[PDB]
């Protein structure tokens, strides 16, 4: 798995609670061979969602 | 500008019997990602443009099945499985790839019948035209198959240019032929300073070119 | 059924402007979508600009850039065309094609306009002047109708008694700027010192109506 986490925000370090809040997103890669298909057999698409 | 070609300028059709037109791009018209931008569009006779066929085999939703396209990156062509008399008109190709985007020439279809000649008729202006101080001479040929036909006008065996117009009627339904007219237009002086006003047809049914004049 | 309804036909005059609308019923169209394309009088079809996803913003063929303004209204269904500076070459049926969901880098216009005619010309409201085409086992005649404008003309032989044979070219645009067309039909040579034939024109614009005798 390939591993990036991106911040967005930092929203508050509470020290009463001791809890840090913070606004993220999470890029995640990896490969799955059953999920494998070529863009020619299938009219040019690259991607699906 | 890509520079769009087809063949041929016109297709005599039969119905019942398969069909062909094919389109050529001066410039490969293969996308990055693998499909070919050449459309299809149909006018029939006075109605607007139909498409056909999209990107190069994809028929447009509510197309007859009978047209299906193909091609290469450079050379198309659109097919007729069984061609109807609902099929007649002009076929365009279309590059949609680089702006600006350009149509062909376009293809002509029409139903085949026997080459039938055209009865060559010339008619001298009227005392009428005369009075107002203009001439009008008109030839007509009547009800010929094919569409391709040439007319020159010979003034006292010379040959006119630049002072004719030339106007066709569509394929008539019952006869399949078509009929056409070309009038010369010279002043009254013009008019009177020549003597033998003569029209030259030649059609593919004609043995030789038909001649009809007349003399002032 | 979806159906593209375009605004009416135009008469203009050289310098001016024209806007063109095309609205559509029976589905949903948006911001993109919208192709126009001209078909000048006895010529193809040109594509002058569109709207594509990939430009978000219209673009136009060089011919038209600086004179040419395409938009399109998701929120009443509806676009426009605007060519300023209009020429006399500018002539033409003017075709909306569209397409409901646009593919991002080209066009295929799966709905089209019924067009509309935009006439540029400088020439006024005027009538036919109508000339006999007198007769030389079958003879031809006709009637020329010269030097009207506009469109169109209307011509019966016999007060519509005589149909068979009879051919009406369509009207030439010549250059002074008026129209120009014969109507003509074949009879037995035999008929022709029998039967009279006259040819009746009909010219709305300036109420021209003209029974001319054609006769040897
Ligand atoms: C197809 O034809 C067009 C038009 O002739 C070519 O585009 C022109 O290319 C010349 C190059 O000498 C330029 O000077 C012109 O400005 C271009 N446009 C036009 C409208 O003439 C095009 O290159 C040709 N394609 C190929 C690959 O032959």
């Amino acid at each position: 798995i390939s591993l990036k986490v991106t911040l967005t925000n930092l929203i508050s370090l509470n020290e009463k609670e001791e809890t840090l809040t913070t606004s993220v997103w999470i890029g995640i890669d990896w490969q799955d061979y059953r999920l494998n298909y070529s863009k020619d057999d299938f009219g040019g698409i690259e991607t699906l969602r | 500008d890509i520079v769009m070609t087809q063949s041929p300028l016109s297709l005599p059709v039969t119905p019942g019997e398969p069909a062909s037109i094919s389109c050529r791009s001066n410039q490969s018209l293969l996308h990055t990602k693998g499909y070919k931008y050449l459309n299809w569009y149909l006018q029939r006779p006075g109605q607007s443009p139909q498409v056909l066929i999209y990107f190069a085999s994809n028929r447009a939703p509510g197309v007859p099945d009978r047209f299906s396209g193909s091609g290469s990156g450079t050379d198309f062509t659109l097919k007729i499985s069984r061609v109807e008399a609902e099929d007649v008109g002009v076929y365009y190709c279309m590059q949609g790839l680089q702006i600006p985007f350009t149509f062909g020439p376009g293809t002509k279809v029409d139903i085949k019948r026997t080459v039938a000649a055209p009865s060559v008729f010339i008619f001298p202006p009227s005392d009428e035209q005369l009075k107002s101080g203009t001439a009008s001479v008109v030839c007509l040929l009547n009800n010929f198959y094919p569409r391709e036909a040439k007319v020159q006008w010979k003034v006292d065996n010379a040959l006119q240019s630049g002072n004719s117009q030339e106007s066709v009627t569509e394929q008539d339904s019952k006869d399949s032929t078509y009929s056409l007219s070309s009038t010369l237009t010279l002043s009254k002086a013009d008019y009177e300073k020549h003597k033998v006003y003569a029209c030259e047809v030649t059609h593919q049914g004609l043995s030789s070119p038909v001649t009809k004049s007349f003399n002032r | 059924q979806v159906q593209l309804v375009q605004s009416g036909a135009e008469m203009k005059k050289p310098g001016s402007s024209v806007k063109v609308s095309c609205k559509a019923s029976g589905g949903s169209f948006g911001s993109y979508g919208i192709d126009w394309v001209r078909q000048a009088p006895g010529q193809g079809l040109e594509w002058m600009g569109g709207i594509m996803p990939k430009f978000d913003a219209p673009k136009y063929a060089e011919k038209f850039q600086g004179r040419l303004t395409i938009t399109a209204d998701r929120a009443t269904n509806t676009a426009y065309m605007e060519l300023s500076s209009l020429r006399f070459e500018d002539t033409a049926i003017y075709y909306c094609a569209r397409d409901e969901q646009p593919f991002y880098d080209s066009w295929r216009g799966l709905y089209w306009g019924q067009g509309t005619l935009v006439t540029v010309s400088s020439a006024s409201t005027k009538g036919p002047s109508v000339f006999p085409l007198a007769p030389s086992g079958t003879a031809a005649l006709g009637c020329l109708v010269k030097d009207y404008f506009p469109e169109p003309v209307t011509v019966s032989w016999n007060s519509g008694a005589l149909t068979s044979g009879v051919h009406t070219f369509p009207a030439v645009l010549q250059s002074s700027g008026l129209y120009s067309l014969s109507s003509v039909v074949t009879v037995p040579s035999s008929s022709l010192g029998t039967q009279t034939y006259i040819c009746n024109v009909n010219h709305k614009p300036s109420n021209t109506k003209v029974d001319k005798k054609v006769e040897p």
